[PDB]
């Protein structure tokens, strides 16, 4: 259903609003914050229980990775349209998934440039566009983030200069205490990762976030047999300062903050063909399941 | 249409002048495109 195609930003809106006219004893759709070119950045939260563990999940903040919102709706659709096989996350886990951070450059990439990243809000002339994972207040403007204003990484005029990045901070901020697990989704790479993105070093706690981290990967080595390599953003990809995932570790104090690279397709990696969607979402369902399984398990 | 892609590397330097694949994976030690 989702998994067939590409949904286009407002597809992916009428989706969530069907959903909560379809659910609304499971299901409650709300608006986060605005996008700079004025679209909707909405959420939907799942099984909202007093007293829960909630996991925020967040997809789609570069534009060109579409199989990330394409992931973040298939999870919507087993947690929402198929409780009843997945009652084991649906008990003390509260779910707040917001499937596209950046609706104006993933606009932008299904009518413009396929492989534009960042968002879409000029920078003072000649280029447009704040990369959104450099712009959190967190070491922003750090190793890995570019002053340039053309440049794929891109840290912004401030931080939080984006809408878009001040709408996953208010909702992660108004969830301060009760968000358990940060997970965002991007693409490409198998890779699950975690805090620092600003330094090699490792947080005091990284031996629990590696844990869950763990549980997802091998629940896809047991489902599928792929390879996720595990470990500390900076050490398996690259540094990143001013991501999202060390900010809501430090800055919101979520215990278990995680970026997540899904699988790469196409000719350009992020750029799977429509036919692979539901092979990749499947896999990479099997892993955030395991590892929301996980958080929950703490409990 | 990169041919910086997928180019060994160990620091960012090395995949200088790319445009696609201007980052260093670690992990891979390849050039690759932000991700
Ligand atoms: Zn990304």
């Amino acid at each position: 259903d989702v998994s067939t195609s590409y949904l286009r930003h407002n597809e992916i809106n009428e989706y969530l609003q069907t959903l909560s006219q379809k659910y609304p004893s499971l299901v409650s759709v709300e608006e986060a914050g605005t996008s700079y070119e004025g679209r909707s950045i909405k959420t939907i939260t799942i099984n909202k229980k007093p007293g829960n563990a909630v996991v925020f999940l967040d997809a789609g903040i570069h534009a060109r990775e579409w199989i990330a919102p394409a992931t973040a709706l298939y999870a919507i659709e087993q947690l929402v349209e198929h409780s009843s096989e997945n009652q084991e996350v649906l008990s003390n886990l509260t779910w707040v998934i917001m499937p596209v951070v950046n609706p104006d450059g993933y606009e932008f990439s299904h009518e413009t440039d396929r492989f534009w990243r960042k968002t879409r809000k000029p920078t003072g002339k000649s280029c447009k566009g704040t990369d959104g994972n450099r712009n959190f207040d967190y070491h922003w403007g750090e190793v890995g983030a570019s002053t340039q204003a053309c440049a794929d990484t891109f840290r912004g005029e401030t931080a939080f200069s984006e809408p878009e990045t001040r709408a996953v901070r208010d909702a992660v901020m108004k969830l301060k205490g009760s968000c358990k697990f940060y997970l965002s989704l991007h693409s490409y790479g198998n890779y699950i990762l975690y805090p620092w993105g600003w330094t090699s070093k490792l947080p005091e706690t990284w031996e629990a976030i590696d844990e869950v981290a763990q549980a997802g990967a091998e629940a896809i080595k047991q489902s599928t047999g792929s390879r996720y390599t595990v470990g500390s953003s900076t050490n398996v990809l690259y540094a990143a300062a001013g991501g999202s995932d060390d900010w809501a570790f430090a800055v919101a104090e979520v215990p278990i903050s995680i970026t997540m690279e899904l699988p790469g397709g196409g000719n350009g990696g992020f750029n799977p063909p429509p036919s692979s969607i539901e092979k990749i979402v499947n896999e990479s369902w099997v892993g955030i399941k395991a590892m929301a399984l996980k958080v929950a398990q703490m409990f | 249409a990169d041919p910086i892609c997928n180019k060994p590397c160990k620091t960012h330097d090395d995949c200088s002048g790319a445009w696609f694949c201007q980052a260093c994976w670690n992990s891979a030690r390849t050039c690759g495109p932000y991700v």
